[PDB]
């Protein structure tokens, strides 16, 4: 393979990382997941231009608006939990618990 | 929640999985998890509170980061091969991210942390659509892609899977967290057969989904959330929990009735393929589950518990809304059992 | 078409039906106090209906025959030997005073199931909101104890704050050497027990928290023993209000929906008053309570669901 | 001795207080998302060695 | 005079009727195994003259 | 075999439409009638069993035990009336549904043709009688005790299945005749070991074998009389008719993979024997002595001789109605002094002459006094085990001693000496207590006149 | 005897119950022609009658 | 672990191939329909019991339809059962018979001359 295909398969495992590993912040996690979605897009796109497939060009549109479908979800998500707490801190959710 | 927008939610969440269940194309199966996931967002919050906030927050975590993980496996098995369809992966790296996936989505073990935890957060309803139509579409893509799968890993998945339902429901009072181990132990279950049989896989889905609606039935229709107050039922509707009796009798596996079937059919199954000792811990294991079960009988139907006063107003009053399925399932749940060959329908 | 999901959708709706003559309206005051007479007037008046105060065998008027039942298989409490023994070490005071909130959280959800399906308004004697001044009242004589307090604060805070408070508060003024004064003249020898310790408690209790309390979020109507008796005046006293305080002008179509499948089904209503906590005054047995279930389902009437007990003459039963 | 203590012990007692010791081990989590993520991230780690190396 | 009887005692025919249900069930199973009847090497016979099988 | 299973489920509808007065009488007489019917089944051809088709057989190891449960049912209806009479309609019913739906499971399990249906009735007879100890047990040790008998009776059950639908994968077929025919020696492996302890072990834990017996006590002490009748009568000897029938194709393994069996049967016989010397509650010594008469039946099937066997049978039956005897004397004076305590009630021959009677004769055909059929069985397996191996004989003279010493023990507390002074309530005994102690204990001194009725099939 | 609507009154749903009847009845009639049919079929197919 | 899903010429969501109708279809008294009426019977009686009614008398005609309708139900489930287990049949005869040198056919010996070890019992 070439050593960009390597560089865009650490960049989705360093942002991998960065969200399965918490600090106190929701928000710090959300854009984790948008560099995961981002890393996804630039891989997919670089597949499909080396190997000529036509059609799927419009594939990585598709991954961005659910890319986006996905943020909106999180920031939401991050509304109502900060005007519970006033705080977006993870440590903030544990009303329930195993 | 405006009745027409739940409507809209429920059937996108229903047209999500049927398009995980239909589609040939890996982008279209894609589509279906991150429709099903949107519409499911609200559905946990219907009945606004801080926990309700809570639990669909780490489902919604837990489910984007599985998401993410599904889209890079078939980025790899595209990479690897220029192929879109769901046959069979080419990459067992892209297979393995597969897999952690789909178990992440299921709520397999070590994943199972969210199921409890969202379970008991959300209302009895929205607990039923989690257990019960959420298990679908990972489970016909692990369905698809079966010859596939690495049978260490799957294995070791489902094992602890059951292992740690039995122990995790052992410790629990409140109805959901028993419900959502019950849960990820028959998840465990179903998954130990799946790279033998898919059919024993369906098998198994179709009986505890059926034995899952039955038992939230009745739990919505004695509106309890706590073994103490499931304690109650007795004095205003004991044949409530003479059938909750019989319904978790049968959902520990016990024979003559219906949970029976499904594990005996695995066994079997297994045994076929020189499988011996993982079968014999299963069943062993299982027992666990059968020990709460009895212990949430004990506290509900064998015994009657002390009860208050103002139960004799409640004594006045009928159930307004009543459930039109509640009685088939019931029955399905308990008396299948000599109906067993029908299951070579399934394949 | 039973109202529910389909019959919102499909043309029913709430808004449509208020006419500005709603308002739910409690005409509270101290023992012995004219306030039923004033709250007949007013309904007769203004055209609401009238629902007299909730007593032990309210939900009785409600179910099968609106005969009242048992005391032992209803309420199973008495109070006359509350006036007799308040302090008696068999628990009367405290079950009576949470079967009697049972009975208001019953009427009100009633009422407010009326006024949401008909549009016409109601008028109630007490309510859930005005229930505590009698445990206070009783807490602060040595009736109960500090833990039945506490439970009856649970169940007042995991139920009353489901439903809307009402839009009049009238409260009927009299001192309390008047409300003994008729308490003498009326004639019931269990009454005459009351002390004035307990009317002065109930008092306080009013006047220090509900109206202060309802002030904030209802508008109040303060009327002496004197000036209570012109049911006119006071009717054109409410006349002439302008409810622009509480939250009954942030209603739309969606929360009127939400509470009106809530206001029917009583049971869900009832939900929370048979919560877990096992007080020793309302805590009855597994043997004396399947002995009082068994006598129960023994009624004539109350064996089967409404429809189906042959023994009062119902017909067609294999066919329902 | 036999009846009432020892064959007690061995059998139901011994599976009792391991069944009981497990539990209170399986299902005593803080409801941390935190914790959960980082064991996640380390049983990513060892399918992906432990597993995806071995075929 | 025999309504009221007949209403308050007919659930003692069940028994027998399930009985006789039970005989009527056996004699059918009994007709489903009739592949080796009169050809065992042993039991091998001539019919009768009127005779149609050794056993039903 | 349908003309007995369909009277037995018509029994549920018979008992569900009856009036609220007519529940004890109409089970009664039914229950009688189908026994009737079933005594008909003890015709047996001698050469093979009596194949009624695919799914049923029968055999003459299988007639008894099946008359016997079609006996019990009427006994145990008899019993549980009396203490069940506040109790409601629906209920009174519900505990006879149970009662026959245990009578259609135990009719079915003894005539299976195939062992994954006879593991399925196995196990489905745990669940009415797991309903009946935890609903309508008197103390608050119920639940323990229902938890143990499940439990027990699941964690030997389950390698069973697991075994069983390996054989049927190994061999292509568990029909018993096919079992029987196209029998192969097993080899000596450890795979074929844990096989016969997995083919093993259910059936060791629901005799049960010493060691493995702590929940018979727990689960016959706390339930009701009926609950205690079948437990002690029937559903013991569920292990012994599986191991009859599951050594056909252990062989020649069996040969040294029964030592420690026989060594805990024999000395745990002895252990349990000497136990019943020493217990304050009356139920726990009949449970005890029923844990000592079962270690016996296990040497006896262990040492797979055709006496052996024979005796074993002769054992079943007669320990089953001897034990069922004594639960309901016992429970007749629990219900006159609401105790268990043995030393509570005293001298019981001065008050009640005709229940001491029952008392000496259910004493003395608890000690094997001949000719009695209980003396048949242990003798021949004493004379099996003598062949076996001539050292035997001084455990089972020890076990012969103990068990007359607490019989008479038993026997001479209750009902000798003097009176307790101050309890005051003991009525005479009913006709229903006589009729029933006469119900259990004649077929016993019938079945001398006839004791191959019961021998089995090695007869 | 009872004091409000009571929605099954004295009489049944006469609609509802018609309509229950009829679906028995042409389900169980549509059972009895399929079953001819299949019946009438595999005779014509394996030349039975 | 998927077997016959990928069978050739199969079409997706028939339920009910027209080869299945070269089968004697399952008859009316067939004792798998009798036990599906019994569990839709077993169904009113619960449904009766849930609502408060009169157990064995109150929907008639609700217990009926129940009875119909797991009935005719069982029908189609008996029938494409017996279909599928009648193809598992024709597809292990049709490939034992093109694979004769993987089950073959080894004359078979009496007993008089296959010498079986005996294991006294003693
Ligand atoms: C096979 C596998 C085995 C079985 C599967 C597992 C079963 C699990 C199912 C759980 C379902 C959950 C549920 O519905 O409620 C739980 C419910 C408990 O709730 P509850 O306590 O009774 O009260 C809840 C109230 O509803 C409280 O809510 P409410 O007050 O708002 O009441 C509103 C109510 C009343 O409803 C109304 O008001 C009706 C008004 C109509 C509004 C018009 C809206 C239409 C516009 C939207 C169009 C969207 C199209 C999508 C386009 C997608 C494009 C790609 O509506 C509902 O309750 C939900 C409606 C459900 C819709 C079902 C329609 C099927 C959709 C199919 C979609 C597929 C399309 C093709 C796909 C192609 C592929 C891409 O469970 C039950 O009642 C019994 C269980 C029944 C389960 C099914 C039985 C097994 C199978 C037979
Ligand atoms: C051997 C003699 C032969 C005599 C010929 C006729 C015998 C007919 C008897 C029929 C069976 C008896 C039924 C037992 C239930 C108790 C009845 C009762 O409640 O009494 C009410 C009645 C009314 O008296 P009551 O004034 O109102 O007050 C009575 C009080 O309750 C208190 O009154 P109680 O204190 O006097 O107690 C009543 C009596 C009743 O209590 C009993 O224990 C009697 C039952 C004997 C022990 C049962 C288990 C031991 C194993 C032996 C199994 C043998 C079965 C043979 C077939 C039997 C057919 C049913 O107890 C005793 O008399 C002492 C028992 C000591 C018996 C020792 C015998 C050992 C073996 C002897 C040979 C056995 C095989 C014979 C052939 C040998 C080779 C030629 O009293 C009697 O009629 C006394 C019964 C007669 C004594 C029979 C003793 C020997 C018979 C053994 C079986 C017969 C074998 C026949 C074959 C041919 C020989
Ligand atoms: C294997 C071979 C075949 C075996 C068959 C399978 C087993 C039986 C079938 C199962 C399903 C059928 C019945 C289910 C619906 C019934 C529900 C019910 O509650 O019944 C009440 C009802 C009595 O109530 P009612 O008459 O309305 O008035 C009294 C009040 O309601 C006063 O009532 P209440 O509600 O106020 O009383 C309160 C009571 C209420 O609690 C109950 O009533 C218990 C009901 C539990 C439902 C059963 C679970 C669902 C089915 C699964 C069965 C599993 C079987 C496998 C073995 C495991 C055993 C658990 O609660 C308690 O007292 C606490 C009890 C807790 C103790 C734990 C035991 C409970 C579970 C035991 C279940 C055993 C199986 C069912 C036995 C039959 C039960 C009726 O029972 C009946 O009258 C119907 C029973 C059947 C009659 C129909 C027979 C047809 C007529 C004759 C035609 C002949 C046909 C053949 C023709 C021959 C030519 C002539
Ligand atoms: C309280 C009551 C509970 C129920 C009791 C159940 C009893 C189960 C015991 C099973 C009986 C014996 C099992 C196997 C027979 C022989 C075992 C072994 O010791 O014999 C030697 C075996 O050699 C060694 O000893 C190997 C076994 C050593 C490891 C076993 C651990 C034993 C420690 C005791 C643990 C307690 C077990 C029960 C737990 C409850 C024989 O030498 P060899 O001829 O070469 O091997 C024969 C087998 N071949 C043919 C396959 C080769
Ligand atoms: C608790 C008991 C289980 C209950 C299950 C729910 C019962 C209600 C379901 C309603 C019945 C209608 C379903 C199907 C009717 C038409 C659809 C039909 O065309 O589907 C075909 C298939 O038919 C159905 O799958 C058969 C459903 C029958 C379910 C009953 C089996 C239950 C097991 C034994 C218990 C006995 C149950 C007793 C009945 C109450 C399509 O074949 P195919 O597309 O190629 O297979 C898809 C799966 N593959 C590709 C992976 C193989
Ligand atoms: C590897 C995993 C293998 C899994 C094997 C599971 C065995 C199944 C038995 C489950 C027993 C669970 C007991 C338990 O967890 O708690 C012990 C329990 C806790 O009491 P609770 O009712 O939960 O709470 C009351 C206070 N609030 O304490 C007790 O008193 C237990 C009483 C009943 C115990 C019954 C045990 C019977 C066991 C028989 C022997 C065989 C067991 C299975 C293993 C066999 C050996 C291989
Ligand atoms: C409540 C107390 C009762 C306890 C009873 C428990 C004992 C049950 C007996 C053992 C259970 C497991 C048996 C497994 C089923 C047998 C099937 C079989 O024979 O397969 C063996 C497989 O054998 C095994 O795998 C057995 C390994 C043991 C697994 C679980 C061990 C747990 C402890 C075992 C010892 C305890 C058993 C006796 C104790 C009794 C109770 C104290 C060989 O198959 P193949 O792989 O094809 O080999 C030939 C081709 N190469
Ligand atoms: N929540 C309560 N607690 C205790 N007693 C109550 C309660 N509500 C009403 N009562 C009793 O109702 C009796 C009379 O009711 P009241 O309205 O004060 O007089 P009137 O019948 O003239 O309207 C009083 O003796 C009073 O104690």
């Amino acid at each position: 393979m070439p050593l960009v295909y390597m560089n865009i398969i650490m960049a989705f495992a360093i942002a991998l990382a960065g969200l399965l590993m918490y600090r106190s912040h929701l928000m710090s996690s959300l854009l984790c997941l948008e560099g995961m979605m981002l890393s996804l897009f630039i891989m997919s796109t670089l597949i499909i231009l080396n190997t000529h497939f036509t059609l799927a060009n419009m594939m990585p549109i598709i991954l961005l608006v659910f890319a986006a479908c996905e943020a909106a979800l999180g920031l939401s998500l991050l509304v109502m939990v900060s005007n519970t707490y006033g705080t977006d801190y993870v440590q903030n959710l544990n009303l329930l618990q195993c | 929640m405006n009745p027409i927008i739940y409507t809209t939610l429920i059937m996108t969440v229903m047209s999500g999985t049927m398009l995980v269940m239909i589609s040939s194309h890996w982008l279209l199966i894609w589509i279906g998890f991150e429709m099903n996931l949107l519409a499911m967002i609200p559905v946990l919050m219907k009945n606004f509170n801080p926990r309700a906030t809570e639990a669909a927050t780490k489902y919604f975590l837990t489910q984007a980061t599985a998401s993410m993980m599904l889209m890079m496996a078939i980025i790899i098995n595209l990479l690897y091969s220029g192929q879109w369809t769901i046959t069979k992966m080419f990459n067992p790296v892209a297979m393995t991210m597969m897999t952690m996936a789909l178990a992440m989505k299921l709520g397999l073990s070590p994943f199972h942390f969210w199921v409890p935890e969202v379970t008991q957060g959300i209302s009895l309803q929205a607990g039923l659509l989690l257990l019960t139509w959420q298990k679908l579409a990972p489970l016909s893509v692990l369905c698809q892609i079966s010859q596939s799968i690495n049978p260490n890993l799957m294995l070791t998945m489902a094992m602890l899977s059951i292992l740690i339902g039995g122990w995790g429901g052992l410790n629990q009072t409140q109805l959901r967290k028993i419900m959502a181990y019950s849960s990820i132990a028959h998840m465990g279950w179903m998954t130990a057969v799946l790279p033998y049989n898919t059919t024993m896989t369906i098998l198994n889905l179709l009986i505890y989904i059926t034995m899952t609606l039955a038992m939230f039935m009745l739990l919505i229709h004695s509106s309890a959330t706590t073994t103490l107050s499931l304690s109650h039922t007795w004095n205003k509707m004991p044949v409530i929990t003479s059938l909750m009796m019989v319904t978790l009798l049968s959902m520990g596996g016990l024979p003559p009735l219906s949970g029976f079937m499904p594990k005996w059919m695995i066994i079997q199954e297994m045994t076929k393929n020189e499988s011996i000792i993982m079968p014999t811990l299963m069943a062993m294991t299982a027992l666990l589950n059968l020990y709460f079960y009895m212990r949430l009988a004990y506290s509900s139907s064998l015994t009657m518990f002390p009860s208050t006063n103002n139960m004799k107003m409640k004594w006045q009053f009928e159930h307004t809304k009543q459930m039109k399925l509640l009685p088939t399932m019931i029955v399905l749940s308990t008396l299948v059992l000599p109906m067993t060959p029908a299951l070579s329908s399934l394949n | 078409l039973q109202y529910g999901p389909l019959a919102f959708v499909l043309g029913e709706r709430t808004t449509r039906k208020l006419t500005e003559t709603s308002k739910v309206i409690t005409v509270d005051g101290n023992i012995c106090s004219g306030k039923g007479r004033l709250a007949r007037e007013i309904a007769e008046k203004l055209g609401l209906r009238h629902f007299p105060e909730a007593g032990i065998h309210y939900a009785d008027s409600t179910t099968g025959d609106g005969k009242p039942l048992d005391v032992q298989l209803s309420g199973n409490c008495s109070l006359e030997k509350f006036y007799d023994d308040p302090k008696s070490n068999d628990g009367n005071s405290y079950r009576l005073q949470s079967w009697l909130y049972a009975s208001r959280l019953l009427q009100y959800a009633d009422a407010l199931e009326h006024l949401l399906s008909t549009g016409q308004g109601v008028v109630l004697e007490r309510s859930i909101y005005s229930d505590f001044v009698f445990l206070e009242a009783m807490y602060r004589q040595g009736f109960i104890r500090k833990q039945c307090v506490e439970h009856y604060n649970e169940v007042k805070k995991v139920t009353a704050c489901e439903y809307l408070p009402p839009h009049v508060v009238v409260y009927v003024d009299v001192p309390v050497p008047e409300i003994q004064s008729r308490i003498q003249k009326k004639g019931n020898p269990h009454e005459m027990k009351i002390t004035a310790a307990y009317l002065q408690d109930i008092e306080n209790a009013y006047k220090k928290t509900f109206l202060p309390e309802m002030s904030e979020k209802c508008e109040v109507l303060q009327y002496s023993a004197r000036e209570a008796e012109d049911a006119e005046k006071v009717v054109e006293d409410i006349e002439y209000l302008k409810c622009d305080k509480g939250p009954w002008p942030d209603q739309d179509d969606r929360t009127f929906h939400r509470l009106r499948m809530l206001v029917q089904n009583k049971l869900e209503v009832l939900n929370y008053t048979t919560i877990p906590v096992y007080l020793p005054e309302i805590t009855i047995g597994a043997h004396q309570s399947d002995r009082v279930f068994q006598k129960f389902t023994e009624l004539p009437g109350r064996k089967y669901s409404p429809g189906y007990n042959e023994d009062v003459g119902d017909k067609w039963i294999w066919l329902k | 001795l036999l009846d009432l203590i020892w064959l007690e012990t061995i059998l139901p007692k011994t599976t009792s207080f391991i069944q009981m010791k497990m539990s209170i081990m399986v299902s005593n989590q803080k409801g941390l998302i935190k914790l959960y993520f980082l064991s996640f991230l380390i049983t990513i780690m060892i399918s992906m060695t432990l597993f995806n190396y071995h075929e | 005079n025999v309504l009221q009887i007949v209403r308050d005692h007919w659930v003692h025919i069940l028994v027998p009727v399930g009985f006789v249900f039970g005989c009527y069930l056996d004699r059918r199973s009994d007709e489903k195994l009739t592949a080796f009847r009169n050809k065992s090497l042993l039991f091998k016979r001539e019919l009768r003259p009127n005779e149609e099988v050794t056993w039903k | 075999m349908l003309k007995i299973i369909i009277p037995t489920t018509m029994l549920l509808p018979m008992t569900w439409m009856s009036k609220h007065n007519m529940i004890w009488i109409n089970a009664t007489v039914h229950s009688l009638l189908i026994s009737l019917i079933s005594l008909s089944l003890l015709n047996q051809l001698g050469e093979n069993s009596l194949n009624f088709s695919l799914t049923f057989f029968s055999d003459s190891l299988s007639a008894p035990l099946l008359v016997l449960t079609t006996w019990l049912l009427p006994l145990m209806l008899m019993a549980s009336q009396s203490h069940l009479s506040k109790e409601t309609t629906t209920r009174k019913k519900l505990y006879i549904t149970m009662l026959i739906l245990l009578q259609l499971f135990l009719i079915m399990t003894f005539t299976a043709t195939e062992l994954i249906l006879f593991y399925i009735l196995f196990e489905a007879t745990l669940v009415p009688t797991l309903i009946i100890i935890t609903r309508w047990g008197n103390q608050t040790e119920r639940l323990n005790a229902g938890l143990y008998f499940l439990f027990y009776t699941l964690a030997g059950s389950l390698p069973l299945l697991v075994a069983l639908v390996y054989i049927q994968n190994t061999t292509g077929s568990l029909n018993f005749l096919i079992i029987h025919y196209w029998s192969h020696p097993l080899s000596n492996s450890w795979s074929n070991i844990f096989m016969w302890l997995a083919c093993i072990m259910a059936f060791m834990v629901k005799m049960p074998l010493y060691g493995l017996h702590l929940w018979l006590p727990k689960a016959h002490v706390e339930a009701p009389i009926a609950g205690s009748m079948v437990l002690a009568a029937v559903l013991l000897k569920l292990g012994g008719y599986g191991m009859m029938r599951i050594t056909t194709i252990l062989n020649p393994l069996t040969n040294y993979m029964a030592y420690p069996f026989l060594m805990l049967s024999m000395w745990g016989m002895i252990m349990t024997s000497s136990i019943c010397l020493r217990q304050t509650d009356l139920k726990s010594l009949i449970a005890y002595s029923s844990v000592s008469h079962m270690a016996l039946v296990i040497v006896a099937i262990m040492i797979q001789t055709p006496w052996s066997f024979m005796g074993a049978t002769a054992l079943m039956i007669a320990h089953g109605l001897t034990s069922s005897m004594l639960f309901c004397l016992a429970n007749t004076n629990y219900e006159r002094v609401h105790s268990r305590t043995m030393i509570l009630a005293r001298g019981l021959q001065t008050l009640l002459p005709l229940m001491a009677t029952w008392w000496l004769v259910a004493s003395l055909t608890n000690l094997a006094l001949p000719p009695s059929i209980n003396l048949i069985g242990e003798l021949f397996i004493i004379t099996a085990s003598f062949s076996w191996s001539n050292i035997t004989i001084i455990l089972m003279g020890m076990n012969m001693m103990i068990t007359a010493l607490y019989s008479l023990y038993m026997l001479i507390t209750t009902q000798r000496g003097k009176y307790t002074h101050h309890i005051n309530n003991i009525k005479p005994s009913f006709t229903r207590e006589n009729a029933l102690m006469a119900l259990h204990i004649l077929p016993l001194l019938l079945l001398t006149l006839n004791p191959k009725m019961i021998l089995g099939p090695l007869y | 005897k009872f004091y409000i609507r009571e929605p099954p009154h004295g009489s049944p749903d006469w609609l509802k119950v018609g309509l229950t009847l009829g679906t028995s009845v042409f389900l169980w009639i549509y059972l009895i022609k399929q079953h001819k049919e299949d019946v009438l079929e595999y005779k014509r197919r394996n030349g039975l009658e | 672990m998927t077997m016959m899903s990928g069978r050739p010429g199969r079409v997706p969501l028939q339920f009910l191939p027209n080869e299945a109708r070269s089968l004697p279809p399952p008859k009316l008294t067939d004792p798998r329909l009798v036990y599906m009426g019994f569990l839709g019977y077993c169904s009113g009686l619960i449904d009766n019991a849930i609502r408060r009614r009169p157990v064995v008398s109150a929907g008639l005609h609700r217990q009926l339809l129940y009875v119909t309708s797991f009935v005719f139900f069982g029908y189609y489930l008996l029938k494409r059962q017996d279909y599928m287990y009648a193809l598992r049949d024709h597809d292990m005869f049709a490939y034992v018979k093109s694979h004769p040198e993987d089950f073959p056919e080894k004359d078979k010996k009496t007993y008089g001359e296959i010498l079986e070890e005996f294991h006294p019992v003693r």
